[PDB]
């Protein structure tokens, strides 16, 4: 019924910038509480980011505050995460997930900050 | 009533959590009404 499809990952060296992208379906994407989570080397689910899609209101875990921007399209049900100064322990598997510990998730996309 | 808390506790209770005993209200004391830090805690449980 509910998909949540990632993409947008991949190789970056420190300071780099991505753009990851997922699509919803199967419930009301236009006003719901998306979240973006990931799980770091050997590490558990972690939340990112939440925006609400109905008010606009976002919010982001410390260490990613004033780094990552989380933004969407309604009109394409698709949830957008803007990362830029990629450092190392950003990298992980990313998930957007209808819940704050990622229960309902995607199968993600990941992230991989290494120098070049 | 501090207009700062109320809304910080109006975006929280609409995520899905309760303020049952003023659980919620008592956190986002300590974190200065930032919803951020008080999802942090949250997720340390």
């Amino acid at each position: 019924e509910v998909q949540l499809v990632e993409s947008g990952g991949g190789l970056v060296q420190p300071g780099g910038s991505l753009r990851l992208s997922c699509v919803a379906s199967g419930f009301t994407f236009s006003n719901y509480w998306m979240y973006w989570v990931r799980q770091a080397p050997g590490k558990g689910l972690e939340w990112v980011s939440t925006i609400n899609t109905g008010s606009g209101a976002a919010y982001y875990t410390s260490s990613v505050k004033g780094r990552f921007t989380i933004s969407r399209d309604n009109a394409k049900n698709t949830l957008y995460l803007q990362m830029n100064s990629l450092k190392s322990e950003d990298t992980a598997v990313y998930y957007c997930a209808t819940d704050l510990r990622g229960a309902q998730r995607g199968q993600g996309t990941q992230v991989t900050v290494s120098s070049h | 009533a501090d207009p700062r808390l109320i809304e910080s506790l109006s975006q929280m209770l609409s995520m899905g959590f309760s303020d049952e005993g003023g659980w919620l209200t008592r956190l986002l004391q300590t974190k200065n009404y930032d919803i951020g830090a008080a999802l942090d805690t949250i997720q340390y449980s």
